[PDB]
């Protein structure tokens, strides 16, 4: 068919108010708002480093059953650092 | 199911048919030049009969063309990431605020933008002005008891805007 | 160590500061962005250093304090470990997150809510640290359901678009199935063991084993997109690009096999149970290989390939290796990471359009994303010998040696060539053909942000899997004797899968339209399990809710049975009682029928 | 405000005098206006519609609630709130509905079958036993310190 | 993400994809020129040409427009509607 | 406790003896004040109840729900303006002294050592309630909601008078203590089966139960703001603490006769939540939210471990703050549009920016967000009745699922996609909403914090 | 070709083969043409009732309200009470409560007989 007239004229009545409200919302006072007036690692490495090994001393030295734990594992050719002697070394090989 | 008219025509439904017949054969076929191949042989095939003077047999045939198109669809046809039940949905409605907001504003953010509130106040006025007697004689005016229809004849008549113009005017910008 | 213990609870407690900080803040710091990833940045380099001191030694620690509801014979308090897995799986999470955080900084610019982003982001981020580190079974329940709102709230971060809400809301029913399944077999721990905790339960194995291997199948399915469980997959692609990067490439996606790599004493035994961990991921596996062929958004083909790698983990825990799947998560993690983040470059470069049809051809569109996008689809089935090379090679060698239930090994085959073949076919279309895109090209990465990230999740994509699979100790016996044509079929199906989609590809250069023979709409319709279920549950449920449960039974039978027969017999015997003509004879009848029935009819003065 | 005869008490009869208050008061064709009937459900006399109405109504009309479907006139079926999207696809199926259900039920016993098949019929490569030298590894399973010695040995083969 | 699209510049590119297309002429061809009128083409390569428009600019246009183009200078109208062509 | 009664009565007069734009003020802040003395009650140890002299003492059971009630009480006395802000002096004077005259007996019934005692202030507690959403209850059949409400309760609670009477004069007099170091095991014959119907079934009626759960719906809907949550929160969870105190008699009995009320709980409890999943009428899905959580409680006191016990009231507690926060968000939705509906006033995610937080919290909270004290009270309940029987665990994850459905469907659906473009009334969020929010939700994230105070007497 | 496309509750019958709109009557005609001025007619009642600038507050849609009202409290008048409503109640009523009280009775007499023999595995067994 085709555009009537009637949709034609209606049409282009609404295209000039719908231009002209878009080339009104561009805002430009040619300023947009108006007021009305390390460090950051030094303390992420410093400051909660501080307070938690503070928190890991003293408060688990209250309480008792507390952070453990799993035990450092020795061999025969070692020894123990502590007291000061030798587990005796592992044996034979043989049949390589 | 048409705001002008009560049904479309044949000619509507042929045309389509002719139209999702190409969009599903793009989501069909890729490389786009054996595509333009089969589109050219779709086009063929409906200047197979377009010199019917029947019209049962023309609508007999358009229903065996549904029949054929329905056999030979695609299950994701490629709807464009614009349109509703593709990838945007009105994907940016976040930031759709209507414009009968904005003024519900403390009088210091209004004072932060003096222009634009000024230029709001002139359109308001705009509305205001011309709203009652104009609108409500053309639209009391032009039908008859009947309505029958759903457009609105535009304000042809002296003076201001056609009527029933505000949030359509009124809108977002589709990419806010 | 005091160093240990204190690095690890700062590299939790530098995940804190932000969150507060702009619930403090009043003042709207533009740099926020900026401090969220260098404060993420820190929190991974101090947490590499922990780790390093685990490898040195060892020395496993747990830690444990600030006691609450201490009630019966249990007790509770806020309680994590740093075992193995605890420990490695953090930083290979904090360093693909930070990349995320570079991919979300560029892609997610020019959105004015990117602070709601961010804490958003940081949260889950923290929730899924919760989950990975505890021991007490409470706080894995407090990270489970965490990632899932988190997850929710990410999903749905676009109010608006009903496929984003409706999506989310899949997402959050399934996780209440997860839900379910976990609290089963929270029930059973407590109530026959005493506790809820890794290490009480592990020091006593327990006889009676189906309950709560059955409660951990159905968390495991509720959580790691299994089949019968999957389809909110492509729901949760139908997010933003960052959000579905991090919800599928590390966190939220792998808590439900880490649970059964946590519970590893206890699913050493009960062969039954691991017959039902291969089973059902081989399940997994082959529906997924199926279902990814024929399908158009590059996130949801994505989406389908790590389903499919987490059903090969399930296979890797149905055999006896833990270790192996928890250094495929972490390789797995790295890998669709980095190709999540170029392939979401992708679609911002081409106008958010996403599909693959209408994006045929943009190599020597600038190399350097269709580089990493060839350097992710082909270390996907293992560039002999790269990072994707050792996991999924000693997975399904370990498989091969071992007691397989006679078909899953087939399963991981027939899998393993199509995701060769998608992965090529994936390249071809995407990158490779005649180029179809719209005209007026906006293709830009002039980006210090995009190749920084890019970048460097190539060069952990290419160092990365060698570096965790040195120095590991070895928790299992490697098997390291295999037949001729046993390790060789795992690259010889892969190059013939290539070869396979190599003449697919050739004849899609031909021009014959074929007619679809429905193992295509098989492929192509998502095997018809989310049409099916999601047209046929949402039914029986509201059908029987509003005639049976709303309208029927509660509302007009409960009230025909309590109000309305005392009212009807009340209003009844009101009209037939007060009712009466006012005469005065049958008043005085009324009396002398009183008193013979007194008198002579039910006595009185006898 | 809300007129009293705005309410719907009482069903269908008689065919001329509720038939035609009903289409004053839906705002409906005469013929269009189907009560279900009332077959003792309650119901009022709320109208029949052609019940999926949610994946139909395609978008490009532009009526007033695009994801509510209304055009604030609408007699809005009895069964609205399981039809909105989020809720139920009523869409048409591209392919059928019981031959889809029969692919995948036939599909999930193929693959269960093949899966107990392969659960009475296990594969091993030829390998024998793991020789666990102490005992089996006696003294640090779940107790016998001293309770029990069971002497078995392996043999050099 | 979004070029500075202004409107003389789009009709010169509508108009260039209407030259760019075969059997019709860029000698008698302007803004205001026919699709069903002037140039005599029919309704099927009318919606061939709409076609064109839909996949070089990547949105469709509805059916209750798809009959009632007919002119270069309309068809600018509507996508200035789509895309809303200003500053 | 009489020191925590007498300024209570003083208050009164405070109301009536402050002038016009002046008792507003007053009340808010003198309840206040009463909220402190009543947070300094918390002295509770060991081995014995607390008595406040003869004719007091508290458990460690009514102390949380006794703090709980006069922090909840100034919350609804600023929660009930701006629908009777602009009615008479002299009337809303009335009102706001009926509202404390109904806390005065709220706290009647909570401490209470006799059961004649209890049951005095449990119909007194009943009256003034009847009188608000009568008089206030703004919709068409508030008359009938009052109505079903004062009947269902009275035809209920009424034989409970007489079994009370009855162990009054066969066993001594009504002390706990002494209702407790005395009880011998009644046996099983029939009439100790209808007198544990009879006390059973008033708290059941009071809960409600779900045969009886339709006297409620009608009493919140057509019920104002101040009445609901009095109603939900301090009511429902006054009936699970009278059922608390009186189910220590009669033991060997509910073993073999407590099976099922049991069943019409939990089958009530899958269909309730089935049935909230649906409706319009936005306020009535946190009715039936309520009746879900009630049925799950019933669930709890009917089988008798103290792991449920504590689950019992942990559950109690925060659902009480949950559906009072969630009934002040629907009052605060039909303060901006007057259409009490569900699918008409959808969008508010770009209006009202941070109203959406705290619906999110709130229906994160009813979510039973982990942490919460909601999931402690649902878990711990969730142990106890798998320890009771072990099959009931997929009754109890499937109203979960549920649960979470229609939570978070209310959440997507109201507040969640698009403003239909016609509402163009609503004004954005005052400072009063938002205190009252916080005045929600800083007292459960402090309890999720430090739960230990709100675990019952077996702790 | 196709099996001609069977439709069910589930699967929407699409706008191509109705095939009903390929009869086309003046009285079908009548009434796709009055099925339109009636939405004419309510299109036009709302745009003027929803442009007005001085009109405050919500549409007040008399449909919406028509619709509560019938959902809500227009359930139990009208009603009358038949063999199929009684049956349908007592099936789904007190059906499935007997069912579940009957396995809990089932499971309750197992666990019962069993800890009355004693063969539990309680050898720690405390949160009960
Ligand atoms: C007394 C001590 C507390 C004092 C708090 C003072 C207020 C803080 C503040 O101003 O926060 C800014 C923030 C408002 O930000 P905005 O820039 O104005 O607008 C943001 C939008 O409205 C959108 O709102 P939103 O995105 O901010 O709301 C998201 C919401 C969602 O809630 C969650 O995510 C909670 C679950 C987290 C996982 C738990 C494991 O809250 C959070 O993400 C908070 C996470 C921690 C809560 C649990 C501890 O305040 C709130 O969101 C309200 C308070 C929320 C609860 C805080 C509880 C603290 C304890
Ligand atoms: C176990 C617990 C079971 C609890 C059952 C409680 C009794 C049943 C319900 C009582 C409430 C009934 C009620 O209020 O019905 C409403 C009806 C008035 O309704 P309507 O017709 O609208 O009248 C308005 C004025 N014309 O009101 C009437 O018709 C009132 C009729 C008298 C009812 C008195 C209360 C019940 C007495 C039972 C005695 C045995
Ligand atoms: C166990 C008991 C489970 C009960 C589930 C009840 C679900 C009721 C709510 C239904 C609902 O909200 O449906 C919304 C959603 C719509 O799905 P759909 O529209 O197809 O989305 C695809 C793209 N739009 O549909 C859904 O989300 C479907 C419902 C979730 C998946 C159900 C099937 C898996 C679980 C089966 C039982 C185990």
């Amino acid at each position: 068919s085709g555009y009537t007239p009637d949709e034609k004229l209606r049409l282009q009545q609404l295209r000039e108010l719908r231009r002209r409200w878009l080339k009104d919302q561009e805002l430009s006072p040619r300023e947009p708002v108006l007021p009305p007036r390390s460090i950051f690692a030094f303390t992420h490495v410093l400051i909660p480093v501080w307070i938690i090994h503070y928190y890991l001393k003293y408060h688990v030295t209250t309480k008792p059953y507390t952070i453990v734990e799993k035990k450092p594992r020795i061999f025969p050719g070692d020894t123990i650092l502590e007291t000061g002697e030798v587990i005796p070394p592992m044996k034979e090989f043989p049949d390589q | 199911f048409l705001p002008s008219a009560a049904y479309l025509t044949h000619q509507q439904k042929v045309l389509q048919l002719y139209k999702r017949a190409l969009r599903h054969l793009e989501s069909r076929c890729v490389h786009r030049d054996k595509y333009r191949y089969f589109a050219c042989l779709l086009r063929a095939r409906f200047d197979e009969h377009k010199n019917e003077k029947d019209m049962v047999k023309a609508t007999q045939l358009l229903r065996e063309a549904e029949k054929e198109f329905w056999h030979g669809q695609h299950p994701q046809p490629y709807i464009f990431p614009e349109s509703p039940g593709g990838t945007s949905y009105e994907r940016y409605e976040c930031y759709k605020v209507p414009e009968w907001c904005l003024d519900d504003w403390h009088p210091s953010e209004k004072a932060m933008y003096p222009d634009y509130f000024a230029k709001r106040e002139q359109w308001k006025k705009l509305r205001r002005e011309s709203w009652e007697r104009e609108v409500k004689q053309l639209q009391e005016e032009t039908p008859v008891g009947g309505p029958r229809t759903e457009a609105l004849p535009p304000a042809r008549k002296q003076g201001d805007l056609p009527p029933l113009w505000w949030h359509i005017v009124t809108r977002p910008r589709e990419r806010p | 160590m005091n160093l240990f213990s204190s690095l690890t609870l700062v590299t939790l407690i530098l995940l804190t500061m932000p969150i507060a900080a702009i619930n403090f803040n009043t003042h709207k710091f533009t740099n926020y962005p900026l401090y969220v990833k260098t404060t993420i940045s820190c929190a991974f380099i101090t947490s590499m250093i922990p780790t390093m001191m685990f490898i040195h030694t060892g020395q496993e620690m747990i830690i444990s304090n600030w006691h609450w509801l201490t009630i019966q014979t249990l007790k509770l308090s806020l309680s994590f470990k740093m075992d193995f897995f605890s420990m490695m799986f953090v930083p290979v999470a904090l360093f693909v997150t930070w990349s995320i955080m570079e991919f979300s900084m560029w892609y997610m610019h020019s959105d004015p809510n990117i602070n709601q982003f961010f804490k958003y982001l940081l949260l889950f981020l923290i929730t899924m640290l919760i989950l990975v580190t505890a021991n007490n079974l409470f706080q894995l329940f407090i990270g489970w359901e965490g990632v899932g709102i988190m997850s929710f709230l990410l999903i749905g971060w676009w109010y608006g678009r009903t496929d984003a809400n409706t999506a989310a809301l899949q997402a959050i029913l399934y996780n209440r199935i997860g839900d379910i399944g976990f609290i089963l077999a929270m029930a059973w721990f407590l109530i026959n063991l005493n506790t809820w905790d890794l290490q009480q339960i592990f020091m006593l194995n327990p006889n009676d084993s189906n309950l709560p291997l059955m409660g951990l199948i159905l968390a495991a399915t509720g959580k790691s997109a299994q089949f019968g469980l999957h389809p909110w997959l492509p729901s949760a692609m139908e997010g933003p690009t960052p959000v579905s990067a991090l919800l599928h490439s590390s966190t939220m996606v792998v808590a439900g096999i880490f649970l059964l790599i946590r519970f590893y004493p206890l699913t050493e035994n009960n062969k039954f149970g691991q017959s039902i961990m291969l089973c059902l991921g081989a399940m997994t596996t082959l529906f997924t290989a199926m279902c990814a062929l024929t399908q158009n958004d590059i996130k949801k083909i994505i989406a389908f390939s790590t389903s499919s790698q987490l059903g090969l983990m399930m296979v890797t825990i149905g055999i006896n290796q833990p270790h192996l799947a928890f250094l495929h998560i972490c390789t797995h993690a790295f890998f669709k990471a980095m190709l999540f983040m170029c392939s979401g470059s992708i679609i911002h470069s081409l106008n958010d359009e996403q599909d693959i049809r209408k994006m045929g051809g943009l190599f020597k569109a600038m190399p350097f994303t269709t580089t990493a996008l060839i350097i992710g689809s082909l270390a996907l089935t293992g560039m002999p010998f790269l990072t994707g090379f050792y996991s999924k090679d000693l997975i399904i060698e370990s498989a091969n040696t071992s007691y397989t239930n006679a078909w899953a090994l087939l399963m991981t085959l027939v899998a393993t060539s199509f995701t060769a073949i998608y992965s090529t076919r994936i390249i071809f279309f995407a990158l490779l053909g005649q180029p179809r895109f719209p005209t007026l090209i906006n293709i830009n990465e002039n980006n210090p942000f995009l190749i920084n990230s890019i970048k460097r999740l190539l060069i952990g994509s290419l160092f990365a899997g060698f570096i965790i699979s040195n120095n590991i100790p070895p928790m299992t016996i490697p098997q390291m004797t295999m037949p001729h044509y046993l390790k060789m079929t795992a690259l010889t199906v892969t190059i013939l899968g290539f070869i396979l989609a190599l003449e697919i590809s050739n004849t899609t250069h031909y021009l014959k339209f074929n007619y679809p023979s429905n193992t295509f709409k098989f492929s192509n319709l998502l095997g018809y399990y989310p049409t099916i279920m999601h047209r046929l549950t949402p039914y029986m449920n509201l059908t029987m809710s509003q005639k049976s449960a709303s309208s029927l039974l509660d509302l007009i039978w409960l009230e025909t049975i309590l109000p309305k027969t005392i009212s009807l017999a009340q209003m009844k015997m009101s009209t037939t009682i007060t009712s009466q003509k006012g005469l005065i004879k049958l008043y005085f009848l009324s009396f002398l029928i009183t008193i013979l029935i007194s008198t002579t009819l039910l006595n009185f003065h006898e | 405000s809300h007129i009293t005869k705005d309410m719907l008490p009482g069903p269908y009869p008689k065919t001329p005098e509720e038939r035609a208050a009903a289409a004053k008061k839906y705002n409906m064709r005469v013929e269009d206006y189907e009560p279900y009937p009332d077959d003792g459900m309650g119901y009022g006399d709320y109208p029949k519609l052609p019940d999926r109405s949610q994946q139909e109504r395609d978008p490009w009309y532009d009526w007033d609630h695009p994801d509510l479907r209304l055009n604030w006139g609408e007699p809005m079926h009895w069964d609205l709130d399981m039809y909105i999207r989020n809720r139920v696809d009523t869409s048409p199926t591209p392919v059928n509905w019981n031959l889809m259900c029969k692919h995948l039920f036939g599909f999930v016993a193929f693959m269960l079958f093949m899966f107990w098949v392969g659960e009475t019929y296990p594969t091993y490569q030829p390998v024998g036993p793991k020789q666990y030298p102490y005992n089996n590894l006696y003294l640090e399973r779940g107790g016998d310190p001293n309770k029990e010695p069971e002497p078995v040995v392996h043999y050099e083969i | 993400d979004a070029p500075p699209l202004t409107l003389e510049g789009i009709k010169d590119r509508v108009l260039y994809v209407l030259k760019l297309y075969d059997k019709i002429d860029p000698e008698k061809l302007s803004v205001n020129s026919h699709f069903m009128k002037d140039l005599g083409l029919d309704s099927l390569d009318q919606v061939e040409i709409i076609m064109a428009m839909e996949d070089e600019f990547g949105f469709e246009i509805p059916d209750i427009d798809a009959e009632k183009l007919m002119c270069p200078q309309e068809i600018v109208d509507y996508i200035a509607d789509k895309k809303d062509v200003y500053e | 406790m009489l020191k925590y009664i007498i300024p209570t009565m003083m208050l009164m007069p405070l109301t009536w003896l402050s002038k016009n734009s002046m008792i507003w003020i007053n009340t808010t802040l003198h309840s206040l004040l009463i909220s402190l003395t009543s947070l300094l009650l918390l002295n509770q140890f060991g081995d014995n109840s607390l008595n406040f002299s003869l004719t007091f003492f508290s458990d460690s059971l009514s102390t949380p729900l006794l703090i709980l009630t006069m922090w909840l009480l100034p919350l609804m006395l600023m929660a009930s303006q701006h629908h009777l802000s602009k009615e008479n002096l002299a009337r809303k004077k009335l009102f706001i002294s009926m509202l404390i005259l109904l806390q005065l007996f709220l706290i009647m019934t909570f401490t209470a050592t006799e059961l004649i005692f209890f049951y005095i202030m449990f119909e007194a507690t009943l009256v003034p309630t009847l009188i608000i959403i009568t008089r206030w209850g703004n919709q068409t059949e508030r008359l009938n909601a009052g109505l079903y409400f004062l009947f269902y309760t009275l035809a209920g609670s009424l034989p409970l008078l007489v079994a009370l009477i009855y162990i009054q004069n066969t066993m001594g007099s009504l002390n706990f203590l002494i209702l407790q170091y005395w009880v011998q095991p009644m046996p099983n014959s029939w009439s100790n089966t209808f007198m544990w119907l009879a006390c059973m079934m008033a708290f059941m009626v009071k809960m409600p139960l779900y045969g009886l759960h339709l006297w409620l719906p009608k009493a919140h809907v057509e019920a104002p703001i101040a009445g609901s949550m009095v109603l939900a929160a301090i009511l429902l969870k006054l009936g699970g603490y009278g059922m608390m105190r009186i189910t220590l008699l009669l033991n060997p009995i509910t073993d073999f006769m407590a099976y099922p009320f049991i069943m019409l709980s939990l089958w009530g409890m899958i269909m309730t939540s089935s049935i909230c999943l649906r409706q319009t009428d936005l306020k009535s899905l946190i009715a039936y939210s309520s009746v879900s959580h009630m049925a799950l409680v019933i669930v709890a006191i009917l089988i008798q471990t103290p792991w449920s016990y504590m689950g019992a009231t942990a559950l109690m507690i925060a659902h009480g703050l949950t559906s009072s926060m969630l009934f002040c968000l629907a009052n605060s939705n039909y303060e901006r549009v007057h259409s009490r509906t569900m699918i008409l006033a959808r969008g508010l995610q770009t209006l009202l920016p941070l109203m959406a937080a705290w619906w999110l919290l709130a229906s994160l909270t009813n979510l039973a967000l982990p942490p919460s004290i909601n999931l402690i009270g649902e878990l711990f309940v969730v142990m106890s009745t798998f320890s009771w029987s072990n099959i009931t665990i997929i009754l109890m994850g499937l109203n979960m699922v549920i649960t979470a459905l229609y939570s978070l469907y209310m959440l997507i659906t109201t507040q969640r996609g698009k403003h239909t473009h016609h509402i163009n009334n609503i004004l954005p969020s005052f400072t009063r909403e938002n205190a009252l929010m916080s005045l929600h939700m800083l007292p459960l994230l402090l309890l999720s914090l430090n739960p230990k105070i709100i675990l019952g007497p077996l702790y | 070709s196709f099996p001609k496309y069977e439709p069910s509750r589930l699967a929407s019958l699409p706008t191509t083969l109705d095939p009903a709109e390929y009869d086309i009557s003046s009285e079908t005609r009548k009434a796709q043409a009055e099925r339109l001025a009636i939405r004419s007619r309510l299109k036009r009642e709302y745009q003027l009732q929803y442009n007005d600038p001085s009109r405050r507050g919500v549409v007040e849609d008399p449909a919406l309200i028509r619709w509560t009202c019938a959902r809500s409290a227009n359930v139990y008048p009208n009603f009358r009470p038949n063999t199929k409503t009684s049956l349908l109640g007592a099936l789904f009523g007190i059906g499935p409560l007997i069912f579940w009280y009957y396995v809990f009775k089932t499971d309750r007499d197992r666990k019962e007989k069993l800890i009355q023999e004693g063969k539990l595995d309680r050898t720690f067994n405390i949160s009960y």
